[PDB]
RNA sequence: GCGGAUUUAGCUCAGUUGGGAGAGCGCCAGACUGAAGAUCUGGAGGUCCUGUGUUCGAUCCACAGAAUUCGCACC
RNA sequence: GAGGGCGCUUACCACUUUGUGAUUCAUGACUGGGGUGAAGUCGUAACAAGGUAACCGUAGGGGAACCUGCGGUUGGAUCA
RNA sequence: AGGACCGAACCGACUAAUGUUGAAAAAUUAGCGGAUGACUUGUGGCUGGGGGUGAAAGGCCAAUCAAACCGGGAGAUAGCU
RNA sequence: GCUCGCCGGAAGACCAAGGGUUCCUGUCCAACGUUAAUCGGGGCAGGGUGAGUCGACCCCUAAGGCGAGGCCGAAAGGCGUAGUCGAUGGGAAACAGGUUAAUAUUCCUGUACUUGGUGUUACUGCGAAGGGGGGACGGAGAAGGCUAUGUUGGCCGGGCGACGGUUGUCCCGGUUUAAGCGUGUAGGCUGGUUUUCCAGGCAAAUCCGGAAAAUCAAGGCUGAGGCGUGAUGACGAGGCACUACGGUGCUGAAGCAACAAAUGCCCUGCUUCCAGGAAAAGCCUCUAAGCAUCAGGUAACAUCAAAUCGUACCCCAAACCGACACAGGUGGUCAGGUAGAGAAUACCAAGGCGCUUGAGAGAACUCGGGUGAAGGAACUAGGCAAAAUGGUGCCGUAACUUCGGGAGAAGGCACGCUGAUAUGUAGGUGAGGUCCCUCGCGGAUGGAGCUGAAAUCAGUCGAAGAUACCAGCUGGCUGCAACUGUUUAUUAAAAACACAGCACUGUGCAAACACGAAAGUGGACGUAUACGGUGUGACGCCUGCCCGGUGCCGGAAGGUUAAU
RNA sequence: AAUUCCUUGUCGGGUAAGUUCCGACCUGCACGAAUGGCGUAAUGAUGGCCAGGCUGUCUCCACCCGAGACUCAGUGAAAUUGAACUCGCUGUGAAGAUGCAGUGUACCCGCGGCAAGACGGAAAGACCCCGUGAACCUUUACUAUAGCUUGACACUGAACA
RNA sequence: CUUUAAUGUUUGAUGUUCUAACGUUGACCCGUAAUCCGGGUUGCGGACAGUGUCUGGUGGGUAGUUUGACUGGGGCGGUC
RNA sequence: GCUCAACGGAUAAAAGGUACUCCGGGGAUAACAGGCUGAUACCGCCCAAGAGUUCAUAUCGACGGCGGUGUUUGGCACCUCGAUGUCGGCUCAUCACAUCCUGGGGCUGAAGUAGGUCCCAAGGGUAUGGCUGUUCGCCAUUUAAAGUGGUACGCGAGCUG
């Protein structure tokens, strides 16, 4: 009902957790594609 | 309810005639030695014990073992316990300590509390049955001889010492009177403390089954996603057992350790 | 309409290689009763639905027909 | 200048009824009680052992015809 | 004393009426309760696929999930205009 | 200027979802405010939000992460004890002013404090990983104070106040008294103080549990604030001025007693009830060892360190979200005001700021309603829509016993507004004045200065006075879920039924269930009167009977005829 | 009662009128003991008409401040598509005349009435099947896998009666 | 040489048990101011447990099929 | 060698109300209707027995009969299963008629009274409360009036169910 998009830092850890996305092999491949091989940046690291 | 003090329900003036009306058995604070019982079922993961609602367990009485035998003692109070309906009491032992004991109906005066090998036959902590006479009342029974109280409560389950039965293999009790366990187990005497809280309905509801849990309420009726029945239209009408496990008679046990039951006349 | 039971003792009904007609019951006699039933022992009680054919022999079966009667067809 | 006439004030108080009950008559829209017993038809336990009884509070099978087991105080034959 | 009888924003879900060519996969106005708790109330961390908690739903659970919002199987089956 | 709005449980407050620097202003029109456009957090030139105390570090813990050694594991992985994370539990711990555009427990300027070093004098024997006190909770409450804050006027600055009036009985303006030091009062807790000993307390104890003698009673531990202390400390009526027209530059009053009431303080007081409100720790002491002509800590005063942050705009809610300044949602925070049972409602004082569509017109277009001649629902699926009646109290009210309850049943009704009793009654109040006492947060006598019903005997103006907003139709029945209901948001809004007893039933107990591969965690800190089947249909009676069939199973006399 | 076979089943008592305001001779196929039964507490997030309440509720709304929309200024997007210059029963059937013509001859515009006319939109009709077919629940019919459950070899010995 | 005994000599198996299997989710002792866990005495019952196949049905607790066609549209009755 | 008796056998075999509803095509698919025109029906009557009182020819109707406006029902049929959406309360009023009277003749089983149906033809009324889904069937008081085929059995760009 409370629909939807909003920002927070503490909900991140089990899903959008940046170092958790390096710890899982699931995440790791995608990160490297998205900015190591694929020309690009992320930088939203605060 | 025919004992005294019986404490009767009110006149029909409100929705709650019962529950229990007993004065003189709630006190505070929850005194230094205590603990609680934890969260909801959380068994890890897909929970098997139905309907739940599991808040507020809550606090329990921390005294088991109770092996403090021949150090004599005396009685400050008696209380309640809502986990067991019980007549539990405050026993000051004359070495230098306070306990919480499973006492009978009116065991106060402040009385003469003392137990053990040969030393007493009186109102008595935890008492070896090999040392003492025959009687109807027994209570504690260390469930196998060093473990602890088979009955944590005085709710009317009279377990009864027989005399010279089978070399010390006494007790004459509820669902199988040839239970045959050694008189090296410990009694206390005896099994009637709070009849009143269990000889009558407390409520439809009362606090004991809604402020902190849910009981059973359904299994067969509604939604076929569970039990073996039954189409809809309010009809059901079929052959529907408690699958895979059975119900209104069959038995379940073959083998196990101890397994001392010997005759078990059933019905 | 097709398939089926059925028209076998007052009463309920059994029965068929395909050649006897049955029983509980009911009546009647024999006596026991002044009398009758029971219970008794003996006798008796038939539109075997009709026609036709098979056939040694049809109550039966097959075929044709009456007439009750049952289910389904019908929406 | 004093009332009575009146002209004010409000009752006692007749209507009225919020109410609903009393009882008295017939319209007695599933029928059950106590009997004459115009031949009713199924029974048939007890007034002698009403021919392997049961009366007295009565619980109970359920054609009750109360069967049917106690406890008597003998209006139930005896030498049981 | 009491899941009182009659009470506030913290509850929902009765039929309309200006809700349908939307302010809204939902909420409404002069109206109206359950009056303390068979209430709901919000920071997070256990339930992460054919789910898992039961006022016990075929409703849920992204808002329309008898299984999707997955994209990898796969530009499948294909009596298909 | 001048006349009134809206939010009225304000978009009042500072600051927490990390969104992040887009307030004052100096300047403006696309990169957009579907009129203007001067304003919108628009968006551009400056700069900024000054925290030792605010709070998350800590020492730390109930949930739950990770975890030695492991029991196991196909590679995966799972479940863990010691540990260690960890607040939203808890301990130390900011105010009177003044000060800038701002931004403000910070800036200052004063009070003077908290943790822990060192210094000089003094008092003095300590310690710890262990023990003990309790460190510690749940709401509705009850009893009495303190006034927050108000209206008065003595008194103090104005003076008699533009229309008709006003020149001592009126009518306006502040009504402030900082701190930490100082003692103790409301109810409260608790008779005092030496000694001698254990069936006690991880090994010990000048501490705590229980027990044994001596000798006196008036002993011990604070609590709002009243009251003061400070203060020739300030703030400020009002005067003479300069000016950047913001403001500060000089100068400066007045300064008491009561009256009624919290939301709030005291009150981890004190009562009343049970669903029975989580540990370490600050609080305060005991000792083990080992130091023991050495060391330790508690005191006066002098000082030092005071550990990366963030602090800008912003909320019962437009840079969150909804994505059209959205009839979604939805807060922890000062509690603004009289008359109100009240977060039942039209009025208010601010702060934001009246929120960028209104000129005019006046067919029929039902987003509505009214008072109707006649009749009184003569309408239909919805007396549907429009209501109306809706206190305190009575001139008094019917079926009906679960003698609670059916009973604001039911009914129509004096009510505006003064007099007199009474230049205010009665009822709450207790200034002085006068006394007594223990000597100080002490009592007794006494009637000040305020408040204010309820009715009596009189008055009468109407179409109207509960002259206004809050707010009810008696019934009488048809089926007795008998427990209020908010229950399956989504057909029914219950005409679903979640109750709750119980005969039988699962297990004599490593108990039934096994989610997970290994747990043994629910049930258990627990016994077949705990806990689970399949349900139960207030309460109390009542559950006849009837075993042909098919269930339920349980058995063993003996045949069908498998591993073996 | 969701049995009321017939026929609006009844006595007619009451009623401007009994398809009942209930005012107790039954025509009871396939009724009731926990899928139970004789009954009822005060309470309505009250299901159903029938009163006397007020009455416009019919037939009767012919008078309104007025919202506005047509109307005058800012601004003008699509749920998506049959070209108009579309005849008011028209007739005639690859069975439906706004386009096979027997008639009548309707000037160009209000998008202002906008009443039957894209049979239309909101969109794989719901009725629905060629369906070699998505899995979608059950039942003394099929069962199957996990499970229930005893006895039997596996495995863990014989000394003695 | 057998119906069969006595006993030797081949040899087995149900009861009846005792008990270095075993299970210790029972206690004392113990590493250990310790919830897992180390381990020895004891105390218990008992060749029990355990599961892996074969036999037996038990029920609609995962998964599955939607199986002809004939149709004056289907259910029936009749056919290649 | 077999109820492989679904015998040209794609298989050893496990069942359903399209009362969840769908995938790409949606009458190459069977709801009632839109009506080609209907055999069963309305509408027009034939010649005649009969029994109308006691004469057929008014009433009325024997076994006998010829044919059409499509509303029964049904040979059903299409461009119509990506609106072909159903009642029948009216409502918008309209239709000319199987009379329904209000009526003026022609006729009399008319002497009048009253009955009898039938051409010339469709002016107003189509209203009633207690009843139920009521077409049908009434029930009290009824009048200038108290009637009736469906036309897609009058109605979703106009009614809640």
């Amino acid at each position: 009902m409370k629909r939807t998009f909003q920002p927070s830092v503490l909900k991140r850890n089990r899903s959008h957790g940046f170092r958790a996305r390096m710890a899982t092999k699931n995440g790791r491949q995608v990160l490297a594609r998205r900015r190591a091989k694929g020309r690009a940046r992320l930088t939203v690291s605060k | 309810v025919k004992c005294k003090p019986t404490s009767p329900g009110r006149r029909h003036v409100v929705k709650v005639v019962n529950p229990e009306l007993h004065k003189g058995k709630p006190f505070a604070p929850l005194l230094e030695k205590n603990s609680k019982s934890g969260g909801r079922n959380n068994n890890g993961r897909i929970t098997t014990r139905h309907i739940g609602g599991g808040h507020k367990q809550a606090y329990r009485i921390v005294d088991f073992k109770r092996n403090k035998d021949g150090i004599p003692a005396v009685v400050e109070r008696l209380e309640y316990d809502p986990n067991r309906s019980a007549n539990i009491a405050l026993v000051l032992y004359k070495d230098g300590e306070r306990r919480y004991i499973l006492a009978p109906k009116g065991l106060k005066a402040g009385d003469q509390i003392q137990s053990g090998v040969d030393a007493a036959i009186k109102p008595g902590n935890t008492l070896p049955m090999r040392n003492i006479p025959v009687g109807s009342t027994v209570h504690n029974v260390e469930m196998k001889p060093g473990k602890g109280g088979q009955l944590a409560r005085s709710a009317g389950t009279y377990v009864q010492i027989v005399a010279r039965d089978g070399a010390y293999v006494t007790l004459r009790l509820r669902s199988g009177e040839m239970r045959k366990v050694e008189a090296d187990c410990r009694a206390t005497l005896g099994e009637v403390g709070n009849a009143e809280h269990m000889l009558r309905v407390l409520g439809k509801a009362g606090a004991a089954r809604w402020r902190g849990v849910r009981p059973t309420v359904r299994g067969t009726a509604m939604n076929p996603v569970d039990h073996p029945h039954g189409g809809g239209e309010g009809r059901n009408f079929g052959k529907h057992p408690v699958t895979p496990w059975g119900v209104q008679t069959k038995g379940k046990k073959t083998r196990s350790n101890k397994r001392t039951d010997k005759f078990i006349v059933r019905r």
